[PDB]
């Protein structure tokens, strides 16, 4: 599987929501994740198994999608929640991550 | 919860190295770590896992002889034995947790509580 | 015969994992009510069957049976096929009599659950050491 | 090892508790039998679990656990506490020999916590087939 | 029938390696006391069984037996598989009589150990040469 996601960069105001479209080459049975790479640190989970939100994530984050095209649909961009949002897939064999996405204001 | 590692020397090409991380909070016999490499510009790729007991060690198909993991259950640490370093696959390392697994396959997988990072550079 | 998507909470080696199951129909051949895990492949999915029975003039007792079948597949074997490798069966069989009250039946069920949580039994099962 | 084992928080309402002292392995077949101390030679609720090793014929471990608890009956002018209705319950697993520990425990836990879910609870308490 | 985690010191091709073993229960079917190596897989672990016996009216002798089973399993190339490959059995069987004293019994055991350390026997075993 070649996991791709379409926005290379992005800009929104801190009021407006935004979605990150991801797309899988072959069908995956709702088994992806979302990580949140900050500027000078290490990643962390946001969205488990494409819909299940953890307790460690803020409630603003929300993801949906079934079968082929998966996305997270963050409803309020709170200021200084920025970084690099990698995607990852756990089906098939070698798990392979995404390329990257920017979220500057 | 700390997952600090230290193996970060500047290593000549063709050589070998050894690095390990400690763990606190998590009972180490209960889980199985895995290393994840971040290519030093942007991207990421999975290195290798181990299971809860330390017997089954899972590799990727691309590199086979270069990597072996040993798991040391007594000292809450695992060792990454790297050998025959190629040029240009020098990048930072991280250790995962296997926190939130499901599915039939073992390597259907989830990664919380990432490490701090040590560079390996040739 | 009510059914619903059943979530299983805090089942794992640590107790942090969760499981989701969806119902897949009562088989009217032998009373087998099945629940399964939401997968595409019909042979790589954890499944749980349950079947309450009835007394004939042959055996003259209730016979509740629960089967669990977990199969863990293995990946590429020189080709990308995700084929199956190992089974892990599990069986539970209650043999409740006719004049039993519900107190002693629930006592048996709670006793079996608490004994499955005992340290002795996870010594026997999870590490296979005979006790 | 063996130990006095005590069930905690178990019953219809969960307020009951139970406790056992192992009666010792029976050498002939390897059955390991716990028992709950009750004075009578035969009214005691007893629980027996014995795990095998793969024999030449089948090659896979076969942990098996019975639980068999009977019940009392009333005075008939002679105080004997006779037994009437049994309530056997058995549990058996059969993981294959290559299975790792994580797989093995998972099935054990699942079985245990599945029973707490209402679906099992209605079926078992109430005999209404799911 | 006491048991404990037994460490084996200076056993290897060089003599620098160590081994750790943990006990895994007496089987009451046939007196087999087993020790094993601390592994998760029940089929990829070095194991050592020992079983002192008793005399019936059939054989009328003590019969001490020690088995060692080292199974080396090779790498599974495809991704993730693992499978046992070859076995390496080992058997030791003493046939001590009834009226034996402990001096000659310990003499036999010490003799067997020192003969296992001889250069002739590691010529015969480690290199598979016939006797010379």
């Amino acid at each position: 599987i070649v996991i791709t996601q379409t926005p290379a960069i992005l800009s929104v105001s801190p009021g407006e929501r935004v979605s990150f479209s991801c797309r899988a080459s072959q069908g995956i049975g709702t088994s992806i994740h979302w990580y949140q790479q900050r500027t000078n640190g290490s990643p962390r989970l946001l969205i488990k198994y494409a819909s299940e939100s953890l307790s460690g994530t803020p409630a603003r984050f929300s993801g949906s999608g079934s079968g082929t095209d998966f996305t997270l649909s963050i409803n309020s961009v709170e200021s200084e929640d920025v970084g690099d949002y990698y995607c990852q897939q756990s089906y098939r064999w070698p798990p392979t991550f995404g390329a990257g996405t920017k979220l500057e204001l | 919860v700390q997952l600090v590692e230290s193996g970060g020397d500047l290593v000549r090409p063709g050589g070998s190295l050894k690095l390990s991380c400690a763990a606190s909070g998590f009972t180490f016999s209960n889980y199985g770590m895995s290393w994840v490499r971040q290519t030093p510009d942007k991207r990421l790729e999975w290195v290798a896992t181990i299971t809860s007991g330390g017997s089954y060690t899972y590799h990727p198909d691309s590199l086979k002889g270069r990597i072996t993991i040993s798991r040391d259950n007594a000292k809450n640490t695992l060792y990454l034995q790297m050998s025959s370093l190629k040029s240009e696959d020098t990048a930072m390392f991280y250790c995962t947790r296997r926190g939130y697994y499901s599915g039939s396959t073992y390597v259907d997988y989830a990664m919380d509580y990432w490490g701090q990072g040590t560079s390996v550079t040739v | 015969a009510k059914l619903e998507t059943v979530t299983l909470g805090n089942i794992g080696k640590d107790g942090k994992q969760t499981l989701v199951l969806n119902p897949r129909g009562v088989n009217p051949t032998n009373g087998v009510a099945s629940l399964s895990q939401a997968g595409a492949v019909p042979a790589l999915e954890k499944r749980v069957t349950v079947s309450v029975s009835q007394p004939s003039r042959n055996r003259k007792n209730y016979k509740v049976q629960v089967k669990i079948q977990n199969p863990t597949a293995c990946t590429a074997n020189g080709s990308c096929d995700p084929s199956v490798t190992r089974q892990a069966y599990a069986d539970v069989t209650f043999s409740f009599t006719q004049y039993s009250t519900d107190e002693e039946r629930a006592f048996v069920r709670t006793e079996l659950a608490a004994l499955l949580a005992s340290p002795l039994l996870i010594d026997a099962i999870d590490q296979l050491n005979p006790a």
